[PDB]
């Protein structure tokens, strides 16, 4: 702005940016699979016992 | 010195890290090794100009993704180095080997320079004060708690099933097969030139493996449903191109089962495991077919396990009850049972102390992987 | 030891001269090579026979003015040099070749000729101590501070669609296209005689370039704005004559997108642009819509960047989000940003140093700037 | 039908015509669509408006030449009708489809899509009985004599290695690529830029190629030969303008070996060739070592097979002799040899009766032109 009024070659009026427009797994879940989760903390204290 | 036991996954699809007691894999990444595919004259660009990480998991197109790990087998060592100098990151660790009780990986029947060399980078550039290269189906044992059972796992090529039986010793029957989606997804940039889509880049590759991942099902009956009218789902493009698929998307992992597509002189996976089946015995099959677990993040799909089973229905023998337990996170799943392990204690006599690598090596390798 | 430099930001048209660390270019006046035209009689009759600035304007139409620049490529080497002692002179410089670095501007992919020509000037006849040339648009993303970014800018008989990033060298991406509004005042001269008015002076092309720069714009839409009926504005010649206008202000600009009227095989740049975005990466092509970098004070126009985003709205697809950074000071920008540049210890391994020039020459010259 | 049938000798940049039995494609002429670039507003001027043969091959800068085949893939499609027609001109053939039988010829991995649209052409607009459309290599084998080969064509944006042995159908060893000369053309269109010449039209891109095909070849001496310099020996244009041809004769045609200088990471299709080698058997290799053979327009460069030789003598290890085969009618090898298989008897059995292939769609010839 300062240069804007500094300079002779500037023109004025100049919206400097223009843009656009803006606006704003699943077999897991699979019957033949026998998927099974495993709370590792549990089935680990339960086996970390076995002193192999 | 025991401290917090390191976790590394050793992924060759997506590797992972993090330590012990974790019940999620802090850093999780995949196989790539960039550096720019152009060369940057004004400053801007990012330092060290080898990027893996962040900087390579927002650049694309801009770094030259490259792979060591050819069929899950690291030859550019150099590569595996740097990763190994990002391990301790300030993002990721800033410790130290030496700082800590250290846990590898391993799939087996690798060439024994791979993990020799590996250990000479962990016990020379780093120095891990004791530390062992276990196995990767252990690891979902664990996740399963089984001690019983065929493990199948999937990196980014390669793929096999492991019949274990409360760890022991049964090396024959117990299989190991170096195949998976990293041509299966390079079969489809063939599709793609099939069609006139012109694809050959690597960052370009990661971009169809991730539409890999996420438009290709698993149509259970192979020409049955291959022989179709096909809609030709038009993905739209992450930049937003509208691009078809055809029946590609179950036709390129029919090629894991029907490795003739690609000319390949194979049997299919479960096949294999029949072979395996056949390695054991009577009484332990039945213990196997009620045991089969799927693991690996190649084997995410859309009606994946119900249409092998179905082909192992296809190949079991007289109603045979095939069982095939199965863990969400197939990538979790692996890197927790390791986690496991690492916070298993009794690693004392497994793991092999830094002198004794320096005494021995392979001879300490075999010793204790035996 | 080295001096303060000069910031020296030439261009296809107008050049702007200022010390290193300013932040006004204290010496600007276009690029032209006048020198009278009449036969001198009387005693304090100017001498010099080349005249340059309040002499330009004070004899307009006396002196035969000269544009060597064949879109930026000079022929007048020696009145080059002339120019540079106009600036060396006690009106601009009040210095020597050797008193001060210089810093000076090029355009892409010019011939090396014509550099290795000016650095037999700035090195034997000038003696410059230590300098670098480059791209201007380098120098206005310093300027914005950006990094990442598609730079549009036009000289004055020169158009450059330069996409990018980080300073990367993508040459094979970035464009060029050696027309532009000088080429739209000698187009405003095609209407002159359209609307019969002989005035091809160079004078009468300044004051075509006067009209022009003065009123023009880019109506968004070509002939729906173009197709109905004016009202020629009556335009009052600074003679103190006036002559009317009409649509002919805005249709000027439209040869910038629709070179056919001149007859040429061009795109409009802007679909240069389209086509470079196209050499990039698919998702990084959407970066570069926000990487979107506007200069060009030939580009300077009302409506200008709006028909601009409107051309691409028709042109580009969707997921597309054009982020325009368009300065008043887009001359400047390049001329400021080389004020960074001279700020920064970089040029310390950026210059250009006097010494293996006089041992090399052309391949030091190539191994200075690439 | 019994009558000489035709062989579409389909170039990729020339693509010459011909019949079976004759020894001499019957007219050879490129891709060029020219249609006028002015308005012929004087009455007695010439007809037309689409130009195939002299009228084109006499006029070029006034005509808007064009080129649809993308690297072969064509994309005009009327254009492409408007040619056949002229395949039937009055010079040309003054026959029918129906009289004649019909061969085409075509890169492997292309799209279906073309060969449902050439379907559409001679199948509705033209009606040729026996019309078959084939690979292009094989051809070139019928024309040696071999069976076994490895068949390197050369068009103008579309160059690769076809290993061959005894016709058997390998297309994952087998390699296909589309690059050549054009943009290597272009790239010295960028050259030209590089040495001061204002050059945008294709019909200046066709007096470079006229250079590109007379005054360049392969120095089989990259940089030895590269770093040095050249007198630029004197190239004359059309008017016989004076332009020094310069070390860009070999220091272009180099990117086909450096792929990368454009950016475009490839390796120099030699180095494809030893993909080729990788994927087919160790004593089998020997003989593709000693089967090569080298076709297509762009072959002629001087040193260019022996560059290559030299290239694999750099990668092929010890005791291996190798032996290339470049026969002196390259693009006419194709033609002869279609001229070959055109003349058989077995043949017939290859394309499939016209009107009920019409019914029966597309996919029965698509699985026949293997
Ligand atoms: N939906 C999906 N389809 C196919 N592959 C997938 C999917 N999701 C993830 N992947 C794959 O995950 C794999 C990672 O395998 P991973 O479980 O890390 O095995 P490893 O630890 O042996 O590398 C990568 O090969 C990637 O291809
Ligand atoms: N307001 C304006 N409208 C149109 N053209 C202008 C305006 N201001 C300057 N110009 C012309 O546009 C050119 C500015 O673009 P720039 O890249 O600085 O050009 P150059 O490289 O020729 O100095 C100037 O040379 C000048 O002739
Ligand atoms: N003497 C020559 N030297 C180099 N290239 C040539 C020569 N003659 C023809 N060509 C090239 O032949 C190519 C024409 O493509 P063409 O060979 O018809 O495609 P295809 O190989 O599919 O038939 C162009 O690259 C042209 O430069």
């Amino acid at each position: 702005d300062p240069k804007y009024a500094d300079l002779p070659g500037i023109a004025r009026n100049e919206p400097d940016v223009y843009e656009t427009s803006d606006l704003p797994q699943e077999e897991l879940t699979s019957t033949s699979v026998e998927h099974i989760i495993v709370n590792p903390n549990a089935a680990y204290d339960k086996f970390k016992d076995k002193r192999v | 010195i025991a401290n917090q036991p390191v976790v590394i996954d050793n992924g060759s699809g997506v590797i992972k890290a993090g330590f012990a007691g974790d019940q999620i894999p802090k850093y999780c990444f995949p196989n790539y090794v960039g550096r720019p595919k152009h060369v940057r004259v004004m400053a801007g660009a990012l330092e060290g100009d080898i990027f893996i990480g962040p900087k390579a998991e927002e650049h694309r197109g801009l770094l030259s993704i490259r792979y060591p790990m050819e069929h899950g087998i690291v030859k550019d060592w150099n590569d595996m180095e740097r990763i190994w100098q990002y391990v301790y990151s300030k993002d990721q660790l800033q410790t130290f080997s030496e700082e800590h009780p250290v846990l590898l990986t391993e799939a087996p029947l690798n060439p024994r320079k791979n993990r020799e060399r590996a250990a000479e980078v962990f016990f020379e550039t780093f120095n891990v004060p004791a530390l062992f290269i276990s196995m990767q189906a252990v690891l979902s044992l664990y996740a399963t708690g089984r001690t019983t059972g065929v493990v199948l796992d999937s990196g980014d090529g390669v793929t096999h099933a492991v019949p274990i039986y409360e760890g022991f010793a049964m090396p024959h029957s117990i299989m190991r097969i170096d195949i998976a989606g990293r041509d299966v997804s390079r079969f489809l940039r063939l599709y793609l030139r099939k069609e006139g889509y012109d694809f050959h880049s690597s960052s370009e590759f990661e971009i169809v493996k991730a539409i890999k991942e996420r438009a290709c099902y698993l149509s259970i009956n192979p020409q049955k449903d291959e022989t179709l009218e096909t809609e030709k789902a038009q993905y739209y493009l992450p930049d937003g191109s509208t691009i078809e698929i055809g029946p590609s998307r179950f036709r390129a992992p029919e090629l894991l089962f029907r490795p003739d597509l690609i000319g390949e002189e194979s049997e299919g996976i479960h096949e294999v495991l029949v072979f395996a089946i056949q390695k054991s015995d009577m009484d332990l099959r039945r213990t196997l077919f009620s045991n089969i677990v799927l693991s690996g993040g190649s084997t995410l799909f859309k009606g994946f396990g119900d249409r092998l089973l179905s082909e192992v229905k296809k190949l079991a023998p007289k109603d045979v009850k095939i069982r095939i337990s199965a863990p969400q996170e197939r990538l979790y799943s692996t890197w927790i049972g390791g986690s496991i392990l690492a916070s298993l204690d009794t690693f004392k006599k497994m793991w092999v102390s830094k002198k004794e690598y320096e005494e021995d090596g392979a001879r300490s390798i075999h010793r204790k992987t035996f």
